[PDB]
């Protein structure tokens, strides 16, 4: 009479909570589509709950939906606030405001994301670009440089001669060493409201095949060899402009498509265009800061201890038996343990006297790690035999 | 778990149909079998071919799903109260000849989140069942019971056509991708349909122009 | 375009009537999820000559969340998804009781229109 | 030659993934770590005076581990809890020696040890005797370090 | 602790006014009011569980509620006068707590009460300085505190759907 | 360090059904309850060094108790009724030791134990001794509290 | 070895023609068997014939290779988190009739570097499966499996005819 | 139970017809089996029909 109980029918959104991997978290830094707080980062969980947020329609918008419809878990969107209009001035506002130091107060406070994007400088390709380009990468480049984690997420305008000037520019090789660029700008295949397709930066597609390709295959292996899901096609290919070959700047990643297979990531390895350092190759940035996270969450664990050599020796134990269990997992390069990591915590190992009156615990750990299969080089011996 | 810790028992639902329209008796035993055991069986014969090209062997029929199942039955423990002959006397019911129609009930196993061969349910019929009583009493009544029940796999046939119709429903639906080509796009649609959809015939059903007339986006339809 | 001819079209749900256009139609993949609605609103021997057309969620109202029903809203709508609508798979169903004001089992029902995780062991002891 | 080391100086650190804090904990009696490789013979057609021995499989023992009733440290909560099957998470443990001085001699290093046996002592009215429990755990590998090995 | 409700009604024909025709007691200003209906495909059903408090976070709705709780004051109160005129020393305090939390261990693994773990399924907290003080115990008193977390039922069924494209 | 539990004192209450009072009856032997876990050893293919224990069932020992042979108690009276199969009902026990002053410091709290065995001492006739008798019960679950765990 | 340690598990292919045009699900399953093993079988009959000047028995039919092969599976362990019906919605799907046409799946069992009768997979279909679930949970959620799969020679048609070319090919 | 306490042995009554109307002997044997078996067996064939659309027996 009063109540009656029965079967209804509505449309929340139930959610989901935590899926970890803080070092694969995407970070979107993109303005607020035209109430969530205007600096705080918002946990985004399904593709139900990024248009119950953020709409369906904008450039924030249809990213986060190509997040999710290339295999992303979860994604944080940290908003910027409700941008002017008439954009090649949100476009000089965006970076102007990516320069504050409120942006590293919110980045530094965050210990939940791993992998600074934003993909909203696609839309200078519209619009001097090549000095937005420049202190667009390099105010990037530094706000993870600064972190204690933290990659970015490049990329290089469409038109030759334009992304040529830019990876012809100054970075240090502290900066290169943690960011990447994809090229070629993807053609999606959600309507523009209207019978022409639109047009996304691959850095959505990138982040789902980084963190799916983490989840599933483990951080070690490669981002590369992805499918990509919901693209019709890269809007320029490699045969039809031959610069960006020129070895003469940083390394870039090529997203091509291929006849049997379809639109496929490929390429791994950093801005370091350098040949004998190993911090190319994205995987390899990714895998040993995913050891920075966990040995330095047992590390903290034995951090207001006595600084007596018993609490050393815990904490190799602990150490040693983690980093073993990598091994025998495949993370590391090794047929015995010796070639595989070392430990070497100690009075006049690594500490001496006056670290430890300083209240200091040194540890070193050495790892041998795994490489790519870049490069098949194919031979053929005929072998007479009569 | 997720919820509260309090157990779920098995429920042997019968019925006298193929289908669910009418409904027998239906008990839910106690004591889990701490045990289930369903064995498939695919039954092969090899050809002796006198050509001696190949060596192959074809597909003659597939066994149905039998399940094997061990129940405990005992009324002398004092929260143990109803005596173990009216737990039996659904049993030696459900699993033998109905005085109605002459056949078998059409049994249905269920547990509460294990799910049998592909669904949620064990529907089939009883092959076999044997009670061995153990223990007794000054006039006998039982209270110890050791039940062996054995069941086959027999589904309806409207389930089993729901499942046909999930599988290649005579229409593929293909897109198609970048950099492509009819005879990629064929062996594409040979795969929903696993038919072989020889490529000259999607030119000719989706009014084809040049065989290249695809572009990077758009569906093709093929049926058969 | 396609969609809309390789699923049927048929009428709205609510009958929605007008002067200037006759019958208001879904269809396409709104017409699944049309069909969806009715299934599970409907329950059997509502429909006269179809008594076996129905949901059947009107056995669950008064069963306390404990996991054994859970589990039976699991298997009633994967059964009925069958029966009566093999023109959309299933993914998975999850439900949950609602946090704030208990006592709403909250179902997400999702279809199709029709790998062990490696990575977790840098992250565990 | 340098002194053997004696067996009545020793540490033992537990990390579960329940609990927040490494924790040490004293006990009175630790057992033994065995490490067993199970060759099996093998007997040939025409040799009748060598053996044969082939390697198969590395087996580890047990950690028993002894201590008297006291107050409910972090471990006998957590023995509590598996054995009442509410969590069946294993600990990594750290088992270590110690010189004259304070330093770690040897240490033994256990991995992904599972608490499985608890077992009372005796309640006897005339017995004169502290009321001691003994703990029982099965671990998946062992790596012994230190510079007495 | 079940519900009292979806039961059958036997030998009943109708009840004599529906719903459907007297939308007046479905005015939400006075006490919770229970509903008995017929179905179509199944007959005369009682079809509300909910008693005359008309709160929302209160839990002394829901009959079986009430009827559980005072089941487990039927049977406590039972167990705890079997411990009436003893000592008011501590092991008499923990004799009686010994008693209740086996008792109150089965009904949660008999599916009475809420919760994945026994903490958060019921709780016992007898004591000199926990329930008790020095002056309440020269007055003869013994006091013994239970904390229980109960099962909710499934009045509401909130169907979704969702399309999930998928190419 | 708070000081370890000696084991010669110790309550023991018993609650059955027939029986509507609860009754405290002194022994001199409890014998001790173990908990088992019953792990078992599966052996990979390419995995030669490594163990793996997967966790079954939780295996509960038996309470063993002795005393002297001293007037009809309430518990051999039901011993009695229960190995003349006239009754199976099955007790809640509450076993608790007691430090200096009186307070309870570990309780163990068994669930429907039921008498299962009776044994008599040796009758001899040079012998001086109190002729004891060994009762024992099987409980199904366990569930130990206190502050000494 | 000579790389590195990681372990390589087996994987399960599924096909649905006799080649690998259409390609099926593909399971790998962990917790490798311990044990594999392959029986032959050739089955020759005695010529009973009344010359008596000779002993001899001809060659009939060789039976095929058959494969059998026992695995485990377990989710409480607290690095086990997939639930086991998950993975076995896969052994018993593949190792079952299909619904599209009506037959077995052909299956492909591979190892790391482990090489079958002469080639680096083991062709065939499945004979036999039983699964058999030892322990539970209070909803019974399963969480032990012990699978128990039985497989038979089966390869394709090009493949056989090019083993044959390599051996006399007529020059 | 809940009279007395006498046991109740097990008793084999023979007829010569297939009904009740002419009895032959009668024992009851002393010292009943301990246990009884009962074995229920129902014989099932698979159909191997050609049409291939449905699995039944």
């Amino acid at each position: 009479t009063m109540v009656l109980p029965g079967v209804s029918y509505n449309e929340t959104l139930l959610t989901q909570a935590s899926n970890d991997d803080p070092v694969t978290m995407p970070l979107f830094i993109g303005y607020t589509p035209p109430p969530v707080t205007v600096m705080q980062p918002v946990s985004v969980g399904s593709l139900t709950q990024a248009n119950s947020l953020f709409g369906q329609r904008g450039t924030l918008a249809y990213s986060l939906r190509h997040f999710f419809e290339n295999g992303g878990l979860q994604c944080y969107v940290l908003p910027l606030g409700p941008g002017k209009g008439e954009p090649a001035a949100r476009l000089q506002e965006l970076i102007a405001a990516l320069q504050t130091p409120q942006m590293l107060e919110t980045l530094l406070a965050d210990d939940k994301t791993g992998l600074v994007l934003v993909p909203e400088l696609s839309e200078l390709n519209e619009v001097d670009a090549d000095a937005l380009w420049y202190q667009g990468w390099q105010v990037l480049l530094t706000l993870c440089r600064q972190a204690p984690q933290r990659f970015a997420l490049l990329e290089l305008p469409e038109d030759p001669a334009s992304a040529v000037t830019l990876t012809q520019q100054s970075f240090s090789a502290d900066q290169c060493q943690r960011g990447a660029a994809w090229w070629p700008r993807l053609e999606t295949s959600y309507q523009d409201e209207s019978s022409a397709p639109v047009v996304l930066s691959p850095l959505p597609a990138v982040a789902a095949a980084i963190q799916r390709s983490a989840h599933d295959n483990g951080v070690w292996k490669a981002p590369a060899n992805i499918a990509l899901a919901k693209t019709r096609r890269p809007t320029q290919s490699i045969l039809t402009s031959q610069a960006l070959l020129d070895n003469q700047g940083v390394s870039c990643n090529l997203i091509r498509s291929f006849v049997g297979k379809g639109v496929r990531l490929w390429g791994c390895r950093t801005l370091l265009n350098e040949e004998n350092t190993a911090w190319r190759y994205i995987q390899i940035r990714l895998l040993v800061s995913s050891v920075e996270h966990y040995l330095s969450k047992l590390a903290r664990a034995y951090l207001f201890e006595p600084n007596t050599a018993p609490t050393w020796m815990k904490l190799k134990g602990q150490v040693w038996t983690w980093l073993r269990q990598q091994w025998l997992a495949g993370a590391f390069f090794g047929t015995v343990e010796d070639e595989a990591f070392s430990l070497s915590i100690g009075l006049d190992e690594t500490m001496t006297e006056d670290d430890i009156r300083h209240g200091k615990m040194i540890l070193q750990v050495r790892l041998a790690l795994l490489a790519p299969a870049e490069f098949i080089a194919i031979s053929l011996t005929l072998d007479l035999r009569d | 778990s997720l919820l509260e810790r309090g157990l779920s028992k098995l429920t042997l639902n019968a019925w006298k149909d193929r289908e669910g329209k009418i409904p027998a008796g239906s008990m839910s035993a106690m004591y889990n079998p701490e045990t289930i055991q369903l064995d498939y069986q695919t039954r092969f014969d090899t050809e002796d071919t006198i050509n001696t090209a190949s060596q192959s062997n074809r597909y003659v029929i597939s066994e149905p799903v039998g399940l094997n199942l061990t129940l405990l039955f005992d009324s002398q423990m004092p929260g143990n109260t109803t005596p173990i002959e009216t737990q039996l006397a659904m049993l030696k019911s459900l699993c033998a000849v109905d005085a109605a129609t002459g056949s078998p009930y059409f049994l249905r196993i269920t547990w509460g989140k294990m799910r049998w061969e592909n669904k949620g349910w064990f529907a089939g019929r009883a092959r076999d069942l044997s009670v061995t009583y153990t223990l007794f009493d000054r006039d006998a009544t039982p209270l110890r019971a050791t039940v062996q029940l054995s069941l086959v796999a027999d589904e309806s046939f409207v389930i089993q056509q729901s499942l046909k119709t999930q599988s290649a429903p005579d229409r593929a639906l293909v897109s198609v991708p970048d950099l492509a080509s009819l005879p990629l796009l064929a062996l594409s649609a040979g795969g929903v349909l696993a038919s072989s959809v020889d490529y000259l015939s999607l030119a000719w059903d989706n009014d084809l122009d040049n065989l290249d007339d695809f572009q990077t986006g758009d569906f093709l339809r093929a049926t058969k | 375009d396609i969609l809309k001819a390789t699923l049927g079209q048929c009428w709205a749900f609510p009958p929605r009537f007008s002067p200037d256009t006759g019958v208001s139609l879904t269809a396409g993949v709104e017409a699944v999820m049309q069909s969806l609605r009715v299934l599970f609103m409907t329950e059997p021997g509502e429909r006269i000559m179809r008594e076996s057309y129905g949901g059947g969620m009107h056995d669950f109202i008064f069963e306390n969340i404990t996991d054994e029903l859970l589990a039976n809203i699991h298997n009633r709508i994967e059964e009925s998804i069958l029966r009566h609508e093999p023109r959309a798979l299933l993914k998975d169903v999850i439900i949950q009781p609602d946090k704030q004001e208990a006592s709403r089992l909250r179902a997400q029902i999702t279809v199709y229109l029709a790998n062990i995780h490696d990575g977790q062991t840098l992250r565990l002891l | 030659m340098s002194t053997p080391a004696v067996s009545h100086r020793f540490l033992v650190n537990f990390l579960f993934n329940n609990i927040p804090n490494p924790f040490d904990i004293a006990f009175q009696r630790i057992s033994g770590l065995s490490r067993t490789l199970e060759v099996s013979q093998h007997r040939e057609g025409g040799e009748n005076v060598r053996n044969l021995w082939l390697a198969e499989q590395v087996n580890h023992g047990s950690l028993v581990l002894e201590r008297g009733v006291m107050n409910a440290s972090p471990l006998t909560l957590q023995f509590d809890r598996v054995l009442r099957r509410e969590s069946t998470q294993w600990a990594n443990v750290v088992i270590m020696l110690l010189n004259e001085l304070s330093l770690p001699v040897t240490t033994w290093t256990l991995s992904h040890a599972l608490p499985v046996r608890w077992q009372m002592g005796d309640l006897d009215a005339g017995s004169n005797q502290v009321l001691i429990n003994t703990l029982e755990l099965r671990y998946q590998d062992m790596r012994m370090l230190g510079v007495k090995l």
